[PDB]
């Protein structure tokens, strides 16, 4: 993967041209197409900044890495990591959202009549969404577990962010109790 | 209000290219505005069809699977907020309840909606009452299901 | 003088009266524009007024950290008597700077909002909303992190 | 130089004990520097790190000849006692799953090997600084930790995380099936 | 008069003031729903007489 092909000039040419089709389309940066984030990607990240105003590295995959969006957003970071290891250059992720402009929304809404995360139309619609969050959560648990072992054996760099994040879930303490709701309905159904 | 069209020149009209276009597909004529359809048809164009093919991968990306979107389903809302809502919801039913007591006295013929309007209560007083409980029941029911599950799982 | 006052860590009145007394109470200076600390005529009264201030600071700090504290235990801390501590709390509560519940029988001081079982459930609901955001983020850092085995 | 590493390594440990910031005792041991090369001063230095982590007054106290050698340990003896107490408290909250992050004052006193009275003040100073967060219910006599900070980086500590993650994998599977089960006729 | 919302205890010789309790709200919404349904039931029966 230390042998690849890329045309740098092309990035510059494209920037000017996209402006005519829409004003909202200018050189933001570059896209990577999975499967992981590699060392080999770091060489291109450097280069992109000069060409673009400062660039972003978004990784758009063909299949989700979770259950939601197939996109990750990254910014290059330098951080000191200690376990017998020196300062590391890594890519620190920042969370992503969905969103669109009015033109896009119009076509997707008429075309959609699929099942979705939830459509909303019944109580039962809502359970499908509840099933999907819980299944998602299962996925993340597997990735972290296999990694914890790899840190212990190899002495892989310990990123402060991961150890702190997992810790927090454990400390908050779950507590849950009393819940109720109405029961007005019977007279109404009986009424019909 | 998207049509595919084809140019009508002097040459094209003499050949009879315009019927020739309808052939080989499902056929399509435009609609928007009366002045634009007559004028357009003669001078400007002949109209022909657009149909759409989008693959299952295209549909999957179209859908916008989203991580927080599913997560909300589990996310527990305040207990006081459910109690507060339960009480608020009851207050809408109270209003409807005056109309509803009168409507119910006589509903001895056919069509519930006519009976309900006739013995006072615009459209269906029963319906209004039912929608009001359903929204509250829906939020409370899912949150209780979620709460018991999370507490046990995390612990 | 600055250091004790600035920390929200525990202080005890008595330690302060002697500590400050040696260094700070003296207030030598050459300017005529200030020599005030406790060296001056109003300065004497200002040190008297300091007992009240220190003890009040102890109440604020304990209000946040503690939720419930035994009565016996709070008087030691403040450096006040049993009657004085219960009395000092009511004045503060009406004046509104801390909120305590005072048992004039020396039972307990509750700096909490009035306990409901309901209350506790709500506090967990908020934590849960945060807990999910944290778990989604973390998964990503894992994928870049797994690739590498050259940096160990 | 050999001699330079030995001087800087000595001061580095001393600093580390004084720390209110330090929760990376586990990192100091893990780094080759202290362990591999020992001198007579360095023999005690690694031991004092060990005594902190464990957070026992009994392990800590034998090392006391050291407290006299440097004025830095001797002078801030209060901070040392408070530190070992607080660290032991964190290890107990950490060992225990997400069922209880509550420990009694009695239990904290046993670990710390410091009196029950002084433990109650010490825990309060740690809260006040913000190292730890929680509540003290002195009716119950428990300090309920709402929040706990990033712990010492040792191997065992990597392993503690696994226990909860693994357990969580099985409770989620079970539960996921119950959510699918309810009205399976209609998801449409 | 409930001009301070407490209760006076003459058996012990203390004045207790009523602290905030957990929600009354739950009971009240149930109470309101059940009273409206009782009015309705009275109307519901009369038309029903026709069947039997």
């Amino acid at each position: 993967d230390s042998v690849w092909f890329l045309d740098h000039d092309y990035l510059e040419n494209m920037y000017g041209m996209f402006k005519k089709v829409n004003a909202r389309e200018r050189i933001v940066g570059w896209y990577h197409t999975g499967p992981k984030l590699h060392k080999n990607d770091i060489a291109i990240n450097e280069l992109m900044k000069r060409y673009c105003p400062n660039s972003v590295l978004v990784i758009i995959d063909v299949k989700p890495k979770d259950l939601g969006l197939p996109t990750e957003a990254y910014i290059s970071v330098e951080e000191v990591h200690d376990d017998g290891t020196p300062t590391s250059k890594t890519f620190e992720h920042v969370t992503s959202e969905i969103g669109a402009e009015e033109a896009e929304e119009v076509g997707v809404e008429h075309l959609l009549r699929d099942i979705k995360d939830t459509t909303v139309g019944t109580l039962s619609q809502r359970i499908t969404n509840q099933v999907h969050g819980l299944k998602g959560l299962n996925s993340k648990l597997l990735d972290i577990r296999t990694y914890l072992e790899k840190v212990a054996s190899g002495k892989l760099p310990i990123n402060h962010h991961i150890i702190y994040q997992l810790q927090d879930v454990f400390n908050l303490l779950p507590d849950a109790s009393l819940q109720e709701f109405v029961k007005a309905f019977y007279l109404k159904t009986n009424d019909q | 209000v998207i049509d595919a069209f084809r140019l009508i020149n002097a040459n094209m009209m003499v050949l009879g290219h315009e019927p020739r276009q309808t052939t080989s597909n499902l056929g399509h004529l435009n609609k928007p505005s009366i002045q634009a359809l007559i004028h357009g048809l003669n001078r400007h164009y002949y109209s022909i069809t657009i149909n759409y093919r989008k693959n299952e991968l295209e549909q999957k990306m179209l859908l916008n699977l989203h991580k927080k979107s599913w997560m909300e389903g589990l996310t527990l809302q305040d207990y006081s907020e459910h109690c507060k809502h339960n009480e608020s919801v009851v207050k809408e039913m109270l209003e409807l309840a005056k109309n509803y007591n009168k409507a119910v006295e006589e509903e001895d013929k056919m069509t519930p909606e006519q009976l309900a309007i006739k013995n006072v209560g615009k459209q269906d007083p029963k319906r209004h009452l039912e929608e009001h409980v359903d929204v509250l029941m829906t939020s409370n029911i899912v949150q209780c299901l979620a709460a018991m599950l999370d507490t046990v799982v995390f612990k | 003088l600055l250091k004790l006052f600035t920390t929200m860590e525990l202080m005890r009145w008595s330690t302060l009266v002697e500590d400050y007394g040696v260094e700070l109470r003296k207030g030598s200076s050459e300017t005529p524009a200030t020599d005030v600390f406790s060296s001056t005529e109003e300065g004497e009264k200002r040190w008297k007024d300091l007992k009240n201030r220190v003890v009040e600071h102890n109440i604020r700090i304990m209000a946040k950290y503690y939720t419930r504290i035994t009565m016996k235990r709070m008087a030691q801390l403040l450096d006040l008597s049993v009657d004085e501590s219960e009395a000092f709390l009511s004045n503060l509560v009406v004046n509104k700077t801390i909120f305590a519940k005072v048992d004039r029988l020396a039972g307990v001081i509750n700096f909490q909002r009035p306990k409901d079982p309901n209350n506790l459930l709500n506090d967990w609901s908020q934590k849960l909303n945060s807990l999910m955001s944290l778990v989604n983020k973390t998964t990503h850092l894992i994928a870049k992190e797994e690739m590498i085995h050259n940096l160990q | 130089p050999v001699s330079e590493q030995q001087e800087r390594a000595f001061t580095l440990g001393l600093a580390g004990l004084l720390g209110e910031g330090v929760f990376n005792f586990g990192e100091l041991l893990m780094h080759p520097v202290l362990e591999s090369l020992r001198n007579t001063d360095r023999q005690w230095l690694i031991d004092t790190l060990y005594a902190f982590n464990s957070g026992d007054v009994d392990r800590f106290q034998t090392l006391k000849s050291a407290w006299g050698q440097q004025p830095d340990l001797a002078a801030n003896e209060a901070q040392l006692l408070r530190k070992i107490q607080l660290l032991c408290l964190m290890e107990m909250t950490f060992t225990r799953p997400a069922n209880h992050r509550q420990l009694t004052f009695e239990e904290i006193a046993k670990s710390a090997k410091i009196t029950v009275n002084k433990v109650e003040l010490l825990v309060m100073k740690a809260l006040s600084v913000g190292l730890v967060r929680g509540s003290i219910d002195e009716v119950d006599k428990r300090v309920h930790m709402t929040w706990v900070q990033p712990r010492v980086l040792d191997l065992q500590q990597i392993k503690g995380m696994k226990d909860r993650l693994e357990l969580w994998c099985t409770d989620v599977k079970s539960m996921e099936l119950l959510v699918e089960h309810q009205a399976q006729d209609i998801l449409t | 008069d409930k001009k301070f919302h407490g209760i006076l205890d003459q058996g012990e010789g203390v004045l207790i003031i009523f602290d905030e309790p957990p929600v009354d709200k739950t009971y009240e919404a149930a109470l309101e729903t059940i009273q409206n349904m009782s009015k309705v039931v009275d109307s519901l029966y009369n038309k029903a007489k026709k069947l039997t």
